[PDB]
């Protein structure tokens, strides 16, 4: 429509997140985040020891 | 025999060729391998971690394991298929051959 | 305005998401199929 | 470009905010030549994230 | 610590997104209109 | 929040699934690495423990 | 997310703005009253 | 309503600007702009010989 003059994308996904502490003097936080669908092709990124 | 395939990245560039019984059955000894598989339980209390926070804990605890019965495999590890479907293959060599 | 050309509402669509999994998967199943202990 | 959603309905701003900005060997400045930090990054076998 | 429904699991997220991201920011207005 | 988590516990339910198949194929892999030593070995005829 | 509380939906409120005037506003009619010419 | 956690205050006017042209080597456009709300107060905003 004339009046919308685009589109926004909207994407949810589920997060795999590294259990991690904020780091006192860190520059920006270490947890890995990576999109579940990942795990299909590389399901190790799930496995913990 | 059939043909199973997967797409883990583990599993990259192999062929391997094993037994299975035709008509699987329970707990079948004739099958490859067994998974022995324990229901996995959700469990829900507001764990206080750190001793300064609180935050509700919802975590799946799984209970299997994997086990192998029949020894007999075989494994094949195939690759050059770009080499053969890409480079010509019969009259590169004829090329080859040129003094 | 002189011109507004409606800069601030666009359309919104939503990416649909939906992961699934068996208790393993088909793969697994044939090669390993599933007791319940 | 997003709209400024405080002030003027008219104002447009823009964050750019990239943390994977590429600098590697095989990249040339603006002038055509490949040298200083890019020839050290070919030499190194090292790429930059900006 | 109850058991999983494992056996066959599918999810939907879209039904889980926050009502904020099923539609654009609305402070819109039309000056035109409005005075 | 008291509505609880909805329906993103499966999510934990498909990654316990996927890292089901996961295991499959590590131990698999695994299996097949020790049977190459113990059928590359003399070992041809059946015997327990091996 | 751990938080979801509201960042981008407000209760947005558009405020009237009415503007109006006499061909005269009373203090200058009363001193320069209106002729039609 | 807790979903809106704020509100936003949107205030539509009538502006009272000068007819001025851009400059080649202006930092800003250089045009008076008043909210016509002032002219009650000091009608002379509206002035134009």
């Amino acid at each position: 429509n004339p009046i919308e003059g685009g589109v926004v994308q909207v994407l949810p996904y589920i997060a795999v997140m590294k259990d991690v502490y904020h780091e006192v003097s860190g520059v920006k936080m270490d947890n890995e985040e990576v999109n579940m669908v990942e795990a299909y092709r590389d399901p190790s990124i799930l496995d913990d020891e | 025999y059939d043909i199973v395939s997967t797409n883990n990245q583990l599993f990259d560039g192999k062929l391997v060729v094993i037994p299975t019984r035709a008509v699987q059955q329970e707990n079948d000894i004739l099958s490859w391998g067994q998974f022995f598989y324990v229901s996995t339980v959700i469990a829900d209390l507001p764990i206080t971690r750190g001793g300064h926070q609180v935050t509700r804990e919802i975590a799946a605890i799984p209970f299997n394991l994997h086990v192998n019965n029949i020894p007999f495999a075989l494994e094949f590890k195939i690759t050059g298929f770009q080499k053969v479907m890409g480079e010509t293959q019969f009259n590169g060599k004829l090329a080859d051959l040129k003094p | 305005n002189y011109n507004e050309k409606s800069q601030r509402d666009f359309r919104v669509v939503t990416i649909g998401y939906n992961l699934a999994a068996s208790r393993q998967d088909e793969f697994a199943e044939r090669i390993y199929p599933t007791t319940v202990i | 470009f997003q709209p400024d959603l405080v002030g003027d309905t008219r104002n447009a701003v823009i964050r750019f905010d990239s943390d994977d900005l590429v600098v590697s060997g095989d990249t040339t400045f603006i002038d055509g030549s490949a040298d200083g930090v890019i020839n050290d990054l070919k030499t190194a076998k090292l790429s930059l994230r900006l | 610590v109850s058991d999983a429904e494992d056996k066959n699991v599918n999810l939907d997220v879209g039904k889980e997104l926050p009502e904020q991201l099923k539609d654009d920011e609305d402070g819109k207005v039309n000056p035109c209109d409005e005075v | 929040t008291d509505e609880g988590p909805g329906e993103v516990v499966k999510a934990l339910t498909v990654n316990t699934n996927i890292r089901n198949s996961n295991n499959a194929v590590k131990r698999m892999l695994n299996y097949l690495a020790q049977l190459r030593e113990v059928v590359h070995n003399g070992y041809n005829r059946p015997k327990f423990g091996i």
